[PDB]
């Protein structure tokens, strides 16, 4: 099979910037390459075919070049409607394959998260489980480390994270980390703490509570 | 490029 | 207008089969080959095969040969994808897409269907339990934990759609139990906590489950002995 390797996988850029995305094929594919744009919840849209021909209806700020193994998509002046994920695709032999994608997101200044911890509700406890929720609100960039500490012991494999897309007004992210335990496991320990590391924090922030102390 | 024969 | 319209979302058990349809409007269906491409949640695009709608001939990716069948019905301008022997790894959005097909070779996928979500799981339909994330110790955060439902999706609003700003409804996460869970949070003025009531309206259409959960503030007003 032919592998298409895209670079970069993630890009943060500002409106008006020139955006340059590359696709490298593991084998020569002549000009049998297309580029697509995709937004969340939507099908991809064709931008370029024959490696450099602009598809009808596509804004002329998109262009592309290459023939052989190394291909480049350029957005000359990035606009709000262009924040999306971009994919290359070859059709030189079977199977047809796509590159891994390049997600273009909005650059903004660093913003430290506001951290909140929520103990399990009385309703959930009587049902037999305990979920502890740690919320990181309105931060940038997306990279963050959230560590659960139970009686000062670091946890592993008992939590899941979920992250929003950039807010439409301030371009920040929000993130939830949820520690899920059975009631019996929850009642084995006292102190429940969430520790957050982020570029906007000069030192990690810890939020904690004592079981039943609320 | 790959093909799948003639169409209408 | 040249459009492709696909059939609706499907939920299947492992070992079952699913047949997705793709109906073409606004152009001669038999004039362009039809690709099938899928995308697993959070992942990229995977080509499955294509079909010539004139001859009915198929080229199916080697990964799927023997269990995936592409067919077409000219009389109703419809292409079909039959995916058999499903496993959880077949959970994805499935797209049909037409090729420009200049010179009777692949050129590019210029018209796409809207996608069909397929979930493959041994889990059974179950409505969520909605638990409060109570606000406590100039703004306060609160929310609702929407736990243990199947299948996707759920909708969450605050105050029957009245409260929209400051809301963050997180993407659902699949638990090892096979059930989904998510939270929805909101930041509000802390001064308005004792005078404004916040309700999360959780609707889960697959189970016909509607839950309104009142999130009351609870007292967590203890600090720690610290040394700075």
């Amino acid at each position: 099979d032919i592998q298409l390797t895209q670079s970069p996988s993630f890009l943060s850029a500002s409106v008006g910037d020139r955006v340059t995305i590359t696709c490298r094929a593991s084998q020569g594919i002549s000009n049998e390459l297309a580029w697509y744009q995709q937004k969340p919840g939507k099908a991809p849209n064709l931008l370029i075919y024959y490696a450099s021909t602009l598809q009808s209806g596509v804004p002329s700020r998109f262009s592309a070049s290459g023939s052989g193994t190394h291909f480049t998509l350029t957005i000359s002046s990035l606009q709000p409607e262009d924040f999306a994920t971009y994919f290359c695709q070859h059709m030189s032999s079977y199977p047809l394959t796509f590159g891994g994608g390049t997600k273009v997101e909005i650059k903004r200044t660093v913003a430290a998260p506001s951290v909140f911890i929520f103990p399990p509700s009385d309703e959930q406890l009587k049902s037999g489980t305990a979920s502890v929720v740690c919320l990181l609100n309105n931060f940038y960039p997306r990279e963050a480390k959230v560590q659960w500490k139970v009686d000062n012991a670091l946890q592993s494999g008992n939590s899941q994270e979920s992250v929003t897309e950039q807010d439409s007004k301030d371009s920040t992210y929000s993130l939830s980390s949820t520690l899920t335990l059975s009631k019996a496991d929850y009642e084995k320990h006292k102190v429940y703490a969430c520790e957050v590391t982020h570029q906007g924090l000069s030192s990690p922030v810890t939020k904690s509570f004592n079981r039943g102390e609320c | 490029a790959v093909g799948i024969g003639a169409v209408f | 207008q040249e459009v492709l319209v696909q059939s609706g979302a499907e939920v299947k058990k492992p070992g079952a089969s699913v047949k997705v349809s793709c109906k073409a409007f606004g152009y001669t269906f038999t004039g362009n080959p039809m690709h099938w491409v899928r995308q697993a949640p959070g992942q990229g695009l995977e080509w499955m095969g294509w079909i010539n709608p004139h001859s009915g001939d198929t080229t199916t990716a080697q990964k799927f040969q023997g269990r995936v069948y592409m067919t077409r019905d000219k009389s109703i301008n419809t292409a079909y994808l039959d995916v058999t022997r499903l496993t959880s790894d077949d959970t994805a959005i499935y797209y049909c897409a037409r090729d420009k097909y200049y010179g009777n070779e692949a050129v590019g996928m210029d018209v796409w269907g809207q996608g069909t979500t397929v979930t493959v799981s041994s889990a059974s339909t179950k409505g969520p339990s909605v638990f409060p994330l109570a606000p406590s110790s100039g703004t306060a955060a609160l929310g609702c934990l929407v736990k243990d439902y199947f299948p996707e999706p759920v909708t969450v609003s605050w105050n029957s759609g009245a409260l929209t700003s400051g809301v963050h409804t997180f993407p659902a996460v699949l638990q090892s139990s096979g059930l989904y869970s998510l939270s929805s949070v909101v930041t509000v003025p802390s001064s308005s906590l004792g005078t404004q009531t916040y309700i999360c309206n959780v609707n889960h259409k697959p189970s016909n489950t509607k839950v309104d959960k009142k999130v009351e503030p609870k007292s967590c007003d203890k600090g720690l002995e610290v040394l700075f």
